[PDB]
């Protein structure tokens, strides 16, 4: 999406990153609304093309 | 290295055009895209279209004329299935059918559109301008409706691809003779040879086909060597628009097409075109409203509404078909 | 050192200014300070400022507006518009995440001292103005005088060329292209006390927001410290240059025109003597009259959201609390009137 | 040239819309116009009132008040007050003198079409109210609504700063220093278009006195005439720019306030369909409720002064008679609900 | 011979060229052309313009600029500001008399053609601008981009080592010596071509005042005549060099920088085709993009004191004509957008 940006080298992001807490500990609901800022049923749409993803290779 | 500067310079451009609706489609260029089947008619595209509905997909085209009163114009006998909307299925490989001939051709469904609404009629004399390697040339010949159909395409490589795919699907008989006709030239050259012949023509432009330039890093646009070729690029795709629409009779119309979201490449390319035919040749060239045809086909894509002229399909994880920007025209005078 | 210089100094100065007002101010400056996030307008501001509510904060300046009534003319006509700046509740020390890119790839809000928006408006800025930022670097002030759709030409200047650097880094991550790039926006690297003679009685709107000892930040970065023993004679004189600036920035602007000085220093010195020392200077030298205009509706409408010290003679001045934790923030309109 | 294209075009469009009633409309218009003198009530109106009588001329707004009652509330509450306004009986050519300053030094009275003022009129001005004109210069209607002594505020807007500075001209000629330079009155010169954004909800009564055809002018100045020929893209538009302008009064309207539209031309493009036009536009954009109130007893009223084209859907019109040559006057009064 | 030869040459071209307004222009050029006295800044501008205002000259730079408003930003956004230059009335032949050194034993004013200021005025210069004139000698155009006061570094560029003393007489003559020895002024004397390579992306404004025919000069003067027979293929090649110099120009020029080309010539050969040439060049060989500014609100207020071809696609032409005498001058104002 844009909204984390690997840091690197001086461990530093053109933005700051959104913090670990708000990204993991937060339900699905809140991370979408405010972290990642999309809908429900597109970030359903995006965990089985990412499990896809995975299961091959 | 080109990919990465291919999405820097999306995440430049893009973010600007888009604004807060770049997220949902630079994840969607950045995931796997959706594909349609569309039916080969030449290979009894009946039992083709009863064993796709098994899968669970449907004819989007089906599904859109369905659908408004019948003012708007579309190109006809194109069935093209696709998977429900969310549904992230994979159509199985296409496979010769009785007639030796491939029952389907996978591809981006949107790809269909700038087709559909070049709206051919029977007995049109069409032009492919920028035909390789045949995608939008088959469904042009899936209409029926082609009197003569001129695929032309500048690289001869690509060509042999396009003749692969007419062996494939299309039967001896309709190939030959004089139906089609496929050439490798210059396109721009077609406002002097064969000037005023075209009833349809389409004009796919060669793009910055930004989600190809994202997956493949060999001949990619956006490589160091090919600065300067990708910063003309605007200028040919107006030589080649404005030799479509001279090639177009008076009365004809023509269908702009880019894989492009860049506006620099798609709107501001019909507006250039248009320009340059009323000032040079004092021709004058109408911008034709697609907004009933956009609207009918909004239950299966994506279209940035905000489009000033023509419309755009932006990918979207819901319906990920790739950008796809188409213009029709009708030339007047 | 040069860190511990300043406190040394403040302690000397403002324990004497402030009396037993000094300690809540000096703790404040020592701890963290206060944000706002100024709104991008060019980047959608409903969706922005709807975001912003999520978080419990509020728009001060739209509270301050929707009192404006209560206790002569529309808060528009008075007070510069269109500004939405959101703070958390006093007592809150919530912080606000980083903006990001919006609406047309420009970000979605400015982070900021609240208290560095009142000059802009208290300006009080109208519909067609030509305006002047006479020390514009890095462009807090300039971001909010454009946020207002009253500019018709900005003119931002910075002696600095290295500060112009960040200015047009913000610039560009906040204002389209459009605006940016033609005849409304004008960056300019030049001694702003020369602008009496070039584009004397141009502007409409003038903002002087000086240099000064910036009271918070010299407590904090060592670097560039005008506390440091080298820096003694520019630190002495600088309430020289500011009285050259303020009158620049009064020679630049029309006559009827208005203008707001401003620091982000306590210190008298700097604040209530260089607006004395300005008006005297164009009496004396180049005969112009020039009235100070009363800011105290101005004040008690906007007293609900910051600390002012209403001990002030001529101009405001927000002074930091841990409730309320905006950075030292001076600020005089003025109109010229000969 | 242009003046016989403006003819050519009134004759096409003219002769559809009014019929047989168009010959009597096209002498008017190819004659000399009949002025009404609106009295200066900072000149001390009385002596003025009584030097008009003199040569045989009439407040046509006192008859028309008089007759309020005759054929729901005061005159005062329904139309704005305090204008006086003097024309020579109907049939009578009689031209006034020009004005002259009296012991006060402003002008005694202004020169002007007697139907510009009926806009004005119809508006409504209730004492203390906060009032906008949009598209005020030179000025002619800007100081009619000054007259009333209801402003508490008054906004002048005029994208064109060489006409703002003929209604500076005015406003000096006849209102007093202690007025015009207050917090009373505001001059600004700024595309009137954008008051949705900057002062939106903010005015009581608004008037959007746009830009047309002006008929009656576009027959006599060869100069700046809207039917040159490089100048057809321009007019085309013209009823695109006349919405947006109305729509832009309107959100700058409280709601619950009124807004009268007005225009110099016999057209239905640039009348009642700016009208309908502004109307839908902000029910579907901005869903807000936009009611047209009727002018029939308004009308009905100042009917003995002047001609009005009763057949007017939407608000009313004043055509011009060779008995009271009053120049084309289109005005719609409305209320903006939510 | 060489004289008769620019003459016979000019019936050639530019009788086709103008038509029936190349004699007005012809009887100009074979008669006294009319002067205009540049004010030196250096020297207290303020007696010299009393002095200058006694044998009624008038400062034309200073009447353009008032009616700038008449008819978007303010002239000094636009246009070059401290520049007082004195011309006598429309139709009047009056001389002015030599400069003497005045206060500081330096030169009051400068004699030259009114219209060679026009390319220095159009190039709108603004506070803090790094300059280069690539094409500097004599100095004329030179000084009057020192007098703006606006130059944080001027470059003066000329290939001739001999013009180059003319150009350090006029700096002697007229800067005082804390200004041109300094790191503000910068005289060199290379190939102003090869900029392009050093010195490239630097530049904010660039004069490029090429070589040309020198229309005027080739009519009086028979020594170093362009027009000789053995000097016909440094005549013909002469475009080449323009457009060679006017890319080297660009090529200096930052990106978003503006750039004025001028000539002292009638010969759309030398003036619009080198403008697309070089245009077309850097767009070609760099891929660097060029947009010509329009220049017809400058040329509209500059009407008043000079004659110009409004024929003109691309750049501005002053023409010479007998009521004002101001020798061929040919400028266009580009921006470097890429
Ligand atoms: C986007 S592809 C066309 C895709 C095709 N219509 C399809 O749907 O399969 C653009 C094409 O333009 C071709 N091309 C490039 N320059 C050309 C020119 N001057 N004339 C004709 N074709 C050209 C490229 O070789 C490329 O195949
Ligand atoms: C307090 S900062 C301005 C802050 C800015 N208005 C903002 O809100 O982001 C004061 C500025 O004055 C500048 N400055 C110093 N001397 C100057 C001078 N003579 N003319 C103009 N600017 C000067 C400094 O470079 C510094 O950026
Ligand atoms: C009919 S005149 C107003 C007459 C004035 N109310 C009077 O009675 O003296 C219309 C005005 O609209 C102005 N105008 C044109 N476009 C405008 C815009 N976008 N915003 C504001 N005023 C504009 C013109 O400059 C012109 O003065
Ligand atoms: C018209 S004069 C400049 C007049 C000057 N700007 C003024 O206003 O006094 C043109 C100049 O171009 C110079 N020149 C010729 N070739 C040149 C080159 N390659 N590079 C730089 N200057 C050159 C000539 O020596 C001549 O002085």
């Amino acid at each position: 999406l844009g909204r984390y940006q690997t840091p690197d080298k001086k461990g530093q992001t053109q933005i700051p990153n959104p913090l670990l807490k708000d990204i993991l500990r937060v339900s699905e609901a809140e991370f979408l609304a405010r972290t990642a800022c999309t809908s429900v049923e597109e970030f359903q749409v995006f965990k089985k093309l990412l499990a896809r993803e995975e299961e091959e290779s | 290295p080109a990919v990465r500067l291919a999405l820097q310079n999306f995440d430049m451009t893009y973010s600007v055009q888009f604004g807060d609706l770049w997220p949902s489609i630079r994840v969607s260029l950045l995931s796997e895209q959706k594909y349609g089947a569309l039916v080969n008619n030449f290979a009894a595209w009946d039992h083709v279209s009863a064993k796709l509905e098994q899968l669970s997909a449907k004819d989007f085209v089906n599904e859109a004329i369905s659908h408004s009163p019948a003012s708007w114009a579309c190109s006809p006998n194109l069935r093209c299935f696709t998977f429900d909307r969310g549904d992230i299925s994979r159509f199985p490989p296409a496979r010769p059918g009785s007639l030796g001939v491939m029952e389907y051709y996978l591809m981006d469904a949107a790809s269909l559109l700038p087709v559909l609404a070049l709206g051919l009629q029977p007995g049109d004399i069409v032009l492919d301008l920028c035909a390789a390697p045949g995608g939008k040339t088959l469904a042009l010949l899936q209409t029926g409706c082609c009197r003569n159909l001129a695929a032309n395409d500048l690289s001869p490589s690509r060509i042999a691809r396009l003749q692969k795919i007419l062996h494939s699907y299309v039967p001896e008989e309709i190939r030959d003779g004089n139906q089609v006709r496929v050439t490798s030239w210059d396109g721009r050259k077609w406002g002097e040879l064969e000037g005023d012949t075209y009833d349809r023509v389409l004009v796919d432009v060669p793009c910055t086909t930004d989600r190809h330039s994202l997956h493949e890093e060999e001949n990619n646009i956006f490589k160091r060597s090919r600065k300067k070729e990708r910063q003309i690029l605007p200028v040919l795709q107006v030589q080649l628009l404005a030799a479509g629409l001279l090639a177009t009779k008076p009365g004809g119309h023509v269908v702009y097409s880019t894989c492009s979201l860049s506006h620099l490449q798609n709107e501001y390319v019909v507006q250039g075109a248009i320009e340059l035919l009323a000032n040079q040749y004092s021709i004058q060239v109408q911008v034709e409203d697609l907004t009933h045809f956009r609207r009918v086909f909004m239950d299966t894509f994506c279209f940035f509404s905000s489009c000033q002229v023509g419309e755009l399909v932006i990918p979207n994880l819901m319906a990920n078909f790739g950008p796809m920007y188409f213009c029709k025209m009708r030339r007047l005078t």
